[PDB]
């Protein structure tokens, strides 16, 4: 179905910012590395838990 | 040898203006143990707290019952369910939950805990939906 | 470190001397100065420190 209004479509230069979801997304299970002192999970994705 | 990454320093700048001879006995002072309290249950006609369960209290009842149904398996629901959460929720709604709500309003220095024991099966039930 | 000056004559108040002086203090002075009986000045000098449990010093830097 054609739209009732005329749609403004044209070339626009677009940039892919280097913020990938695959790097940013993280999920952890119920167990993993823990801090020896406080017994809590380590900090962040890089430590594979937290 | 440039070390870098110093541990800094930490400064606190404030003041806490917290506004018969005697010797050392071991029984007059001390006694870290607290005296055992006695439970005073306010009579059912002297209770002045709400007869409608708060959402907090109803949620706590359902959660406790659901956990106990996770460890046990006995219930009073004619309509069987596959989840303990559903069983506990319907037990609360159908007014057949085997739990009592104790509301504590006092700690008397004489070692007296004054409470109001409320029956969830006779109480109003909040929305929860 | 503490320094005791007697009209220009100074002698170091070593922790042992301070401990003896504080042991000379009675409970009446502590109470009448508001300090709790469990806060007696004698407790401020230690002859046997506490080595903390390995729970708070794991990994084999504070252990140094």
């Amino acid at each position: 179905e054609y739209f009732d209004a005329a749609i403004f479509i044209g070339p626009t230069y677009h940039q892919r910012l280097q913020k990938f979801v695959l790097d940013d997304r993280y999920a952890v299970a119920s167990y993993g590395p823990t801090d020896a002192l406080t017994g809590q999970p380590l900090d962040g994705k890089r430590s594979h838990g937290g | 040898l440039i070390m870098d990454d110093l541990v800094e320093e930490y400064v606190e700048t404030e003041e806490e203006n917290l506004v018969e001879i005697v010797e050392s006995p071991s029984i007059c002072e001390g006694f870290v143990q607290a005296s055992s309290q006695t439970l005073v249950i306010i009579p059912d006609n002297e209770r002045i707290t709400s007869n409608v369960l708060t959402t907090f209290e109803a949620t706590r009842l359902v959660a406790v019952r659901a956990q106990q149904l996770a460890i046990n398996g006995s219930t009073m629901l004619k309509k069987k369910y596959s989840s303990p959460i559903d069983i506990a929720k319907q037990e609360l709604f159908n007014r057949k939950i085997p739990l009592l709500v104790m509301r504590c309003i006092k700690v008397t220095p004489e070692g007296q805990k004054i409470v109001e024991i409320w029956n969830p099966r006779e109480m109003g039930i909040p929305l929860l939906d | 470190t503490f320094w005791a000056d007697q009209q220009g004559k100074i002698d170091k108040l070593y922790p042992q001397i301070i401990r003896e002086i504080f042991s000379r203090v009675t409970y009446d002075t502590v109470v009448k100065l508001g300090r709790s009986k469990n806060s007696h000045p004698e407790k401020l000098v230690l002859k046997a420190i506490q080595i903390p449990p390995i729970s708070i010093r794991p990994g084999i830097d504070i252990n140094n």
